[PDB]
RNA sequence: AUGUGGAACGGGGUAUUGUAAGCAGCUGCUGAGAUUAAGCCUUUGUUCCCAAGAUUUG
RNA sequence: AAUGCCGCGGAGCUAUCAUCUGCUGGAUAACGGCUGAACGCCUCUAAGCCAGAAUCCGUGCCAGAAAGCGACGAUU
RNA sequence: UGGACCCACUAAUAGGGAACGUGAGCUGGCCUACUGAUGAAG
RNA sequence: GGAAGAAUGGGCCCACUGUCCCUAUCUACUAUCUAGCGAAACCACAGCCUGGGGGGCCAGGCAAAAUCAGCGGCUUGUGGCA
């Protein structure tokens, strides 16, 4: 499971795709497992599955509501540990509901909350930070 | 809108916690106390191990946030008699102690100084020329009441704090038969009792107290009684080594630098207690023994702290003690 | 070849890590498999119970042989001191600062024989070939740099994925000095470091592994007998 | 284990701080959220004056071991006389630099 | 499983060991709950009770006894709606006894109104002719604007 | 989905319709509100009636779209004509309430008095109700449908399968028994397995389908699935004739069967001892005619320890049990002193971190610089 | 309403800014200077303040 | 220079942008039964009893009658 | 429940009433309540 | 985060922003008190709620002065005809 952590990728955003896939940009629609709450937009962060369209990229692989993983955040989030974490941009996943991904690699370091939540993403990981 | 059962939302009637309900009277259990009231200094973070068996977060290590409250020893006072009735409980009698602290003095009079002193003057007297008197209400305590309570105060002279006034209230004694508690309150007449006789460093504490005032419905100053809230350190700031955690050495005191903020310097037994308590710095808390028997994992785990923080929580300080900070500066002008 | 998977999931390689002389298993998880590499091979190579950096990927995330084991640099010091009273005297645990945290993932490591991502540092390959007493050739596998993730190394044998060139896999396997089967395991999963573990005498393989795969494992790893 | 900040090159303790990872797998600790604000601003530690770099280079200044109840115990009191010692001649090191 | 697989289980294992007496005692038993349902229940599924007892009541008595200007209502082609306009009716012939869909030719007269019958509304009691080759004037013996059809008795 | 009764499907869908719309109008409010709230009841009761038929029909599936083996077997077990036939008038049935329903919504669209409305809403629920009631067999049909389609298996005809048809009791049905997992009945009387045994086995590394056939509607139902299978026929012929069948008789039956047993290995069991013979009586010979049948149907060295060569959850299990018991690190230790392997460690003192400024070579070192340190003060 | 009393100041500790003015010769003074409780901690520091006025009370 | 402009900026305020905590006993409905007549059988029911729902009522939580009350200190 | 009959989450996105629902909360085609704050008095 | 309700604005796109998520903080004034000055509308009599015939009637619930501040007022699930 994951605890309590910082939401701050609300709907309506663009967000950027670190595989080697071909997606370039990333927008999130809708974020799954998310209560009924009023009037609050749900959002999104790392090691969370969410609703997302392709906006460059592929063009076949692009224009499907397909679920995303965000791997990077910008906000500054608490680990358990007790420090604060940032992420220089927003950096998401191309993958099925089963939980894999279309791309062979990824790009820069990888948070260790995303990588153990999914182990077949730490497979992928070549630098996990 | 809020919870409609905390309603009404006013100012509450009593500056100090006032604890209601208290744990079930056992005889078989042998005489032992319930409730502790200290004073609520300040807090800080400290980094703990772990030990939570089946999570995630096994076996590691975490940081938690804690609050210190000073508990310095009370003395007991006096003990009072309550007799189970068709209309609750009544008061049936009360007898004191001999030698009053000064501070307890200073609770009967709103102007002590200009008041003449006389409070409990001819009760001290009668008690030098007949104890019988004295031994006949022990002897109705002991055999016409049911429930009894101890009457015990702050000792408030060797906290840091303007105030002067000792916080009286009422500790039950559950455990014994009524005769037991009694021989017990008269065993513990005019003695201090510490902190360590209530709580073992890994309890079940419910804190009390009268939450902050953020001003105008009305807005803050409510009573309020918090649950769980684990204990993890009973200080005892009278050793040099109170904090001294095994894993760091590291020689300190709990007071961290330049001095608790509005508090001053701790200097006797505090306890350490887990997230936050209802009401500010500076303010007198109560705690109770936890109502209820639960022997959940998070309520039954022991507690080994790895480090405690002493930086300056005034500003965005970054030394724990000048013995580490002096080295690592250079060597300054002064 | 032992078929398991730890919690939910058949990715016994990203959860835990096995050598010629120990094995890495996770902390907090599910004790059935620990008493499954207990009972397979605790009684033969020790067994080690931790979590480097905080963290269950220590079998994805770490690289080592029998003679030495690499860790990232993210690891904290406590973790380094437990592993090393765990862990037998002989064998060498060093701390790798690199570019790359995944060590496991970017290099896989045998007992003579060690491929490592292009990427990978001069200094880190020198104290990989200083630890490990092994030679250490940074090339590619499957055209991915992911190297010691996407393939398989082990003494007998060694898997690489099914979308490798016969060519590339005979060149491999001439350069590894051992046979090389290109296939895929856990049914179909190309991540074959992720989802198979053999070493010089047993091998673990998830649970969810098809019995063909399995089979042919055996036979690549000469583990039948 | 207490880190050393990047900018302040002073002791980071748990908790307080900020940690900052790079694309380069380089992560820097931030001692305070001045020290992360002068890392984000790019200013060079050797030009500021309240910077370890810059009071060094101006003139103003992995293998664990089988551990051992005879070597830890000297170990404490070792470094209890090597701060003794240290501290010592930086008093006689700003006497010089004073005259 | 296959086939009926729970019917080799009782075969080869078998019966749930307290399932007949039970349902024995079931069967017995209900006769007090029976009566225990009249007295408590309330509303309609009491109401549904209530027919149903004396339905399976009666059906055991015969066995051991064998033992704006506008149209307002329905018109024939103010303002007639095209849905109240209709044009077949399930007219039943009286000697044949056969009810019969037929459509509706014309209408001689409507007893409300002569207005009504040069407006050719459908109503009770009016004439209307049907052919009968199939098989007249015939007189409506239903009101259409409140069953729906158009019923009528040759 | 069940097959409900006439009246319960009628109950419940009334029941339905009352629970969830309001039944509470006073005829004081507007003409327009009477009218909405009569047709809104009605469109439920429509909406209601239209799931019900639509789940049904969706439910039902297509003779035509199932696999050559299940149709046939469905047409054989069930009269898929009249069965096609039921599906039809269902569906006719449903169209015709849908159109009945929408003449009277617009019938209602024009309403003028409550009672009108009451008059017509109780119209519209008789005529539906005797559409209901009309379409009656169908259900019962629908049910017995259901049934036996769930009691039905699932063909996999793609996959290797291993037919067994022959003599009645030949012990044909004994050694499919045998070889899968599955475990059909087998009774004295003639045709005992009405219907066909599916047991899934595992041989050379592949998984077979140990199908067993009636001896020879259950004929027919054997016949066709035979007809359309990738499987190896199994006749098995009683060579001691203790199923009741003559040789004769049998040779006889396997080559009228023999149209069917084309394009297929056929094996020939000399039951009761490809021809094989497997003993019957003695049980001998299953797992080798099995075999055919299913043969028919097709420098780093290894450095192995001498413990090689030559538990944890139980342990936790026993104290505490999963989520109660804390495995401690210091037992799993090589530490040298006992003592020292349970006890803790200074991590960092005085502002460093003595763990990682400790090394086994500072016992002697510290010494060392005591002296190089009083030489330095002297 | 005469006290480990109160107060105003000041010292120390603690903190923010960034190394002053000036003396000078970027460097030294100087990781300085300034601010630091007005809702920070402490006071053997100097000073004065007070064993006071009115009102209602069986 | 009507708080000229800019950087940092303690203390305060606030942050589902930061953290902590959020029970346990009885009586019940549906319902499952037991004993047992009515009714020499039978029967959860009639006289009775047992079990059983996030239900009900208490336990805890807050207010504390400003015309409810008690124990206790002094009382010009 | 979030967005223009729809398309996704979620455990579900139940039906109503306040007879001109709440148009003297809302838009389009003095006194008495309630909340708080004091309060003389046996 | 960036239209989910300041930028310089530029060429549906791009940029921008508390429109929104989701409000938080500050300053000033008003508000508030004190001193002084000081109205008018309006006024049968007044003022606690449930039910029955509204605030005055009947039967109930209750009921403690003086005040300050924010602020309301029959119908349902079953068609008709022969």
């Amino acid at each position: 499971t994951k605890y309590r952590m910082t939401l701050g990728l609300p709907v309506q955003a663009i967000m950027n795709c670190a595989d080697n896939s071909g997606a370039k940009n990333l927008y999130i629609v809708s974020v799954f497992g998310t209560g009924a709450r009023l009037n609050r937009l749900p959002a999104a962060s790392c090691g969370d599955m969410v609703l997302a369209t392709v906006k460059k990229g592929k063009p076949d692989l692009r224009k499907k509501i397909m679920p995303a993983i965000v791997v990077r955040q910008r906000k500054a989030w608490r680990r358990k540990d007790g420090v604060y974490l940032y992420f220089e941009d927003n950096a998401g996943v191309i993958v099925n509901p089963k939980g894999e991904m279309k791309g062979s690699a990824i790009t820069g370091p990888v948070a260790k909350e995303c990588a153990d939540l999914w182990p077949r993403i730490a497979s992928n990981a070549g630098t996990v930070v | 809108h809020g919870s409609l059962g905390f309603l009404p939302r006013k100012r509450a009637s009593r500056q100090r916690g006032k604890v209601k309900a208290f744990p079930k009277d056992d005889a078989s259990k042998p005489v032992h106390l319930t409730a502790f009231l200290g004073y609520k200094a300040g807090m800080t973070h400290i980094v703990r191990d772990l030990d939570r068996p089946g999570s995630k977060m096994h076996k590691r290590e975490i940081l938690e946030a804690v609050t210190v409250i000073e508990t310095p020893p009370m003395v007991v006072v006096g003990v009072v008699g309550y007799v189970e009735t068709p209309r609750g409980l009544r008061s049936l009698t009360t007898v004191w102690a001999e030698h009053l602290s000064e501070e307890v003095k200073r609770r009967f009079y709103k102007n002590w100084f200009k008041s003449k002193k006389k409070a409990f003057t001819k009760y001290a007297k009668k008690y030098a020329e007949s104890t019988q008197s004295i031994n006949r209400e022990l002897e109705r305590i002991k055999k016409y009441c049911s429930v009894v309570r101890v009457l015990a105060h702050t000792q408030i002279r060797k906290t840091p704090l303007a105030q002067k006034k000792a916080h009286l209230m009422e500790i039950q004694v559950n455990g014994g038969s009524v005769a037991d508690k009694v021989e017990w309150a008269r065993e513990h007449f005019e003695k201090t009792v510490d902190i360590k006789s209530t709580f073992e460093q890994n309890e079940m504490i419910d804190v009390i107290g009268v939450t902050r005032g953020k001003g105008n419905g009305n807005a803050g100053y409510m009573h309020r009684t918090q649950l769980n809230s684990k204990i993890y350190r009973i200080g005892a700031g009278d050793d040099a080594k109170n904090a001294s955690t095994d894993f760091d050495a590291t020689e300190k005191r709990i007071t961290p630098m330049g001095g608790f903020v509005r508090y001053g310097v701790v200097e006797n037994d505090f306890v350490m207690l887990n997230g936050a308590t209802p009401g500010p710095v500076k303010r007198v808390l109560t705690l109770r023994k936890s109502l209820l028997t639960h022997t959940s994992r998070k309520a039954l785990e022991p507690v080994s702290l790895k480090w405690i923080d002493t930086a300056s929580k005034f500003g965005h300080g970054r030394f724990q003690t000048p013995a580490e900070a002096k080295q690592f500066l250079g060597t300054l002008k002064k | 070849a032992l078929r398991a998977q730890f919690e939910n999931s058949n990715e016994i390689g990203v959860f835990s890590n096995l050598t010629n002389s120990y094995a890495l298993v996770a902390l907090g998880g599910s004790e059935n498999f620990y008493s499954v590499f207990e009972a397979e091979l605790g009684d033969v190579v020790p067994v080690v119970h931790t979590t480097i950096g905080g963290t269950r990927i220590i079998g994805r995330l770490t690289c080592g042989n029998r003679k030495g084991l690499l860790v990232p640099s993210s690891t904290t010091d406590n973790e380094l001191q437990h592993l090393r009273n765990s862990l037998p005297d002989p064998v060498k645990i060093q701390r790798v600062d690199e570019r790359l945290s995944a060590l496991g993932n970017i290099v896989a490591c045998n007992d003579y024989v060690a491929l490592v991502h292009p990427d990978i540092e001069r200094e880190t390959e020198e104290i990989i070939a200083d630890v490990l007493d092994v030679e250490v050739f940074r090339q590619t596998v499957a055209g991915n740099v992911l190297t010691g993730s996407y393939c398989a190394l082990s003494n007998q044998g060694a898997l690489v994925h099914p979308r490798t060139s016969i060519q590339e896999q005979d060149e491999l396997s001439s350069l590894l000095q051992v046979p090389l089967v290109a296939g895929t395991i856990n049914r179909g999963s190309d991540v074959i470091g992720a989802g198979l573990v053999v070493n010089d005498w047993c091998a673990f393989a998830g649970l969810d592994t098809t019995a063909t795969e399995l089979a042919v494992c055996e036979s690549i790893f000469k583990l039948q007998d | 284990r207490v880190h050393t900040c990047y900018f302040c090159s002073g002791p980071v303790y748990p908790g307080h701080g900020i940690m900052f990872v790079r694309n380069d797998s380089k992560v820097f600790r931030f001692c305070r959220s001045k020290c992360h604000k002068n890392f984000k601003m790019k200013r060079n530690p050797r030009k500021v004056a309240w910077t370890k770099a810059y009071r060094k280079a101006h003139g103003k200044e992995n293998v664990p071991v089988r551990y051992d109840r005879n070597v830890i115990a000297t170990t404490l009191n070792a470094m209890k006389r090597v701060s003794q010692v240290h501290a010592k001649r930086e008093r006689l090191f700003y006497k010089k630099r004073l005259a | 499983p296959q086939n009926e697989y729970i019917e080799e289980s009782i075969r080869k294992h078998g019966r749930r060991f307290d399932h007949e007496e039970r349902k024995r005692k079931k069967a017995a038993r209900e006769a007090h709950d029976a009566s225990l349902y009249a007295q408590k229940t309330r509303g309609i599924k009491a109401k549904l009770y209530q027919e149903k007892r004396r339905k399976e009541k009666i059906q055991m008595k015969k066995t051991i006894k064998q033992h704006k200007r506008m149209i307002t209502k329905a018109t024939f082609v103010f303002i007639r709606p095209m849905a109240l306009r209709q044009k077949k009716a399930n007219v039943t012939h009286k000697e044949l006894g056969v009810t019969m869909q037929l459509p509706i030719i014309g209408v001689k007269k409507n007893p409300q109104s002569p207005t009504y019958t040069q407006l050719g509304v459908l109503t009770k009691g009016t004439v209307i002719e049907v052919n009968v080759s199939e098989l007249k004037y015939a007189q409506i013996t239903n009101n259409p604007e409140l069953d729906g059809c158009v019923n009528a008795l040759l | 989905t069940p097959i409900p009764d006439v009246n319960t499907f009628l109950d419940v869908v009334l029941s339905r319709t009352q629970r969830k719309t309001p039944t509470v109008i006073r005829s004081g409010f507007k003409i327009s509100r009477i009218r909405g709230f009569y047709g809104r009841k009605v469109k439920f009761t429509q909406d209601t009636i239209t799931e019900k038929l639509d789940s049904i029909l969706q439910e039902f599936p297509k003779l035509n779209d199932i696999h050559p083996f299940h149709a046939d077997l469905l047409n054989i077990l069930y009269d898929r004509d009249h069965l096609k036939i039921a599906l039809s008038q269902l569906s006719t049935a449903k169209h015709l309430v849908e159109n009945v329903a929408r003449d009277y919504i617009r019938l209602l669209k024009y309403g003028d008095s409550l009672y009108r409305c009451k008059q017509l809403k109780r119209a519209a629920l008789g005529r539906m109700a005797t559409i209901i009631k009309r379409q009656k067999s169908s259900l019962e049909f629908l049910e017995q449908v259901r049934q036996h389609l769930s009691r039905l298996p699932a063909i996999d005809p793609n996959t290797r399968t291993l037919l067994v048809c022959g003599y009645p009791n030949v012990g044909k049905s004994s050694f499919m028994n045998k070889v899968t997992r599955a475990q059909v009945d087998v009774q004295p009387y003639a045709f005992t397995t009405k219907s066909l045994f599916v047991g899934h086995f595992d041989y050379k590394y592949l998984r077979w389908q140990v199908i067993d056939t009636p001896g020879i509607t259950i004929e027919m139902q054997s016949i066709t699935a035979m007809a359309h299978l990738r499987s190896a026929v199994l006749y098995f012929m009683d060579l001691s004739e203790m199923c009741g069948y003559s040789v004769a008789a049998q040779v006889k039956l396997y080559h009228s069967i023999k149209p069917l047993f084309a394009n297929k290995v056929t094996i020939l069991v000399l039951n009761k001892i490809k021809v094989v013979q497997t003993s019957c009586v003695q049980d001998i010979g299953v797992m080798d005619v099995r075999t055919t049948a299913c043969e028919a149907l097709l420098a780093r060295p290894a450095c192995i320890p001498d413990s090689v060569k030559t538990l944890a959850r139980d342990i936790e299990a026993a104290n505490g049990g999963a989520g109660v018991y804390n495995v401690e690190l210091r037992d799993k230790y090589i530490l040298q002193d006992p003592s020292w392997k349970y006890d803790r460690m200074p991590e960092l003192l005085d502002g460093k971190n003595v763990a990682d400024f400790v090394d086994p070579e500072i016992e002697a070192k510290l010494l060392a610089l005591d002296e190089e340190e009083e030489r330095l003060e002297r």
